[PDB]
């Protein structure tokens, strides 16, 4: 896929427990590189990737964390303001806690220029308003969200956001891809094997494992007699290993003796060709 | 580098 | 309208008794974000680290709670999740095959 820069903002109100907590994280692809927490004693943008603590920042952009800190504090204040007005739009009491989330950033195209921009919001975990891919128009999910859409159309906020995408967003994504090249411009293929777990006289579990892959996107399936078995099998949600790689497995329950009917199929960007393998 | 919305909801 | 957490409890590498390793509890698909995730050694809270709060395309939240550990034949491990969507703590045992 294309490289992506994404920020995720979460704010939660806490009635009778003071101000909303604001949390920010930034990702290049599936690698986190920064954080901000309004509840930290002295909240600032902190690095969350080794390549964001290399000599280059201090040697060439020493105010990098100060700028992000300043922008994050601003966002915290905007989101406090957003939770107040949303309570109004939806006629909800001061007493219940609510959540506002924002995802935004840019996909980098081969032209070294913007491929796609995102700017979208949820309230209490449901679509509220999104910027459409054309980057000039808005999708509002309900009556409340049309209030914001009219507000933002009238102020021309779309045009403002485009300016960020085509400017800072792609420029900084390219800076991160360069300075974190070893980590980010890489595709660790999955290593796959099959394991064998008796269940009963009528069932043996075949579990196909994919380990140590980056990025997270993968295709992992069983065929019986070359017929896809997604419809029968247990497929776990892709999970982090905790070292910057991902894990997955797919299990089928099979009649004992029928093991050689079943083939596991692995597809990942790091693989020269898809993998096919079987129990031992 | 992030951005903040020039306006609230 | 809360969304219930889903939970996987797993070692970073295939478990071998007496060999050092990493214990993970991965919890995802939940809303709202407030949540309590404990890794437990024989029912006791372990010292753990928790990832920074992030979220997926569907706005659901995900967290990793992890620590270094050395499995043994005598130790059992689990992850305890409490969330507004649940009336009681969701308990999931670590099974070396998951």
């Amino acid at each position: 896929g294309p490289h992506s820069l994404r920020y995720f903002y979460t704010s939660v109100s806490r009635p009778g427990r003071g101000e909303p907590r604001f949390l920010a994280v930034g990702y290049v692809d599936d690698t986190q590189f920064v954080r901000f927490d309004s509840d930290a004693p002295n909240p600032k943008a902190e690095p969350r990737a080794p390549w964001m603590q290399q000599p280059w920042v201090e040697q060439e952009d020493p105010e990098y964390f100060h700028r992000s800190t300043r922008i994050f504090k601003g966002a915290a204040q905007i989101d406090r303001g957003n939770l107040q007005t949303l309570r109004g739009y939806y006629n909800q009491s001061e007493d219940g806690s609510h959540t506002i989330q924002r995802m935004f950033g840019c996909d980098l195209g081969p032209d070294g220029r913007l491929l796609r921009g995102y700017n979208q919001y949820a309230y209490d975990g449901a679509d509220y308003i999104a910027l459409n891919e054309d980057l000039t128009s808005w999708t509002a999910a309900d009556m409340a969200a049309q209030i914001t859409k009219r507000k933002w159309e009238a102020a021309g906020d779309a045009e403002h956001y485009r300016s960020y995408l085509e400017g800072l967003c792609v420029k900084w994504l390219q800076i991160y891809l360069d300075k974190g090249k070893e980590t980010l411009q890489r595709a660790d293929p999955p290593k796959a094997h099959v394991t064998h777990h008796p269940v009963s006289a009528r069932e043996v579990t075949l579990r196909c494992w994919a380990l140590g892959f980056y990025p997270a996107d993968i295709s992992l399936t069983w065929q019986r007699d070359g017929e896809d078995q997604t419809q029968d099998m247990e497929l776990v949600e892709t999970r982090p290993a905790g070292d910057g790689t991902f894990q997955k497995w797919a299990a089928v329950g099979v009649p004992p003796g029928e093991e050689q009917r079943y083939t596991c199929h692995v597809q990942h960007e790091g693989l020269p060709e898809p993998l096919t393998l079987k129990w031992e | 580098e992030p951005q903040s919305a020039p306006h609230g909801v | 309208e809360p969304r219930t957490p889903k939970i996987q409890v797993y070692s970073r590498h295939p478990a071998e008794n007496g060999k050092p390793n990493y214990l993970n509890c991965y919890v995802y698909g939940f809303h709202p974000p407030q949540i309590e995730i404990d890794l437990l050694k024989n029912g006791q809270k372990m010292k753990t680290e928790q990832s920074d709060l992030s979220f997926s395309k569907d706005w659901s939240f995900y967290l990793l709670v992890h620590t270094d550990f050395t499995p043994s034949t005598v130790d059992e491990y689990s992850c305890r999740v409490n969330h507004s969507s649940l009336a009681a703590p969701h308990m999931v045992k670590w099974d070396r095959n998951n």
